[PDB]
């Protein structure tokens, strides 16, 4: 029993890392999205004037 | 929001610019029409005055 809870604490801590990596990965991705959406507005407004 | 601003103004003013531009044709037209109507009534009402 003293071995299986350490492997559970192992995989739980391993899950916590991958669960953290999930957040911070999509977190920077979200900033890339807002940035790419911003560049679209810089050109869309220019297009809207021509439109 | 700058795209939202140029969207509303540029679109709505262009519609309001065309109707005013069309009204200018009626204004210049009505002047020439009333000027022609003057002759129409002048020759009508003066020649029939005899």
């Amino acid at each position: 029993l003293a071995i299986e809870i350490t492997t559970n604490s192992q995989e739980a801590a391993a899950k916590h890392e991958a669960q953290r990596l999930e957040q911070e990965a999509r977190g920077r991705l979200e900033r890339q999205k807002i940035l790419d959406q911003s560049e679209a507005e810089k050109a869309r407004k220019e297009l809207l004037e021509l439109e | 929001a700058m795209s939202m601003a140029v969207e509303s103004t540029g679109n709505a003013k262009a519609e309001a610019e065309s109707r005013a531009e069309a009204a200018r044709i009626e204004g210049e037209g009505s002047v020439l029409q009333a000027k022609l109507k003057a002759q129409a009534l002048a020759i009508e009402t003066e020649a029939e005055l005899e």
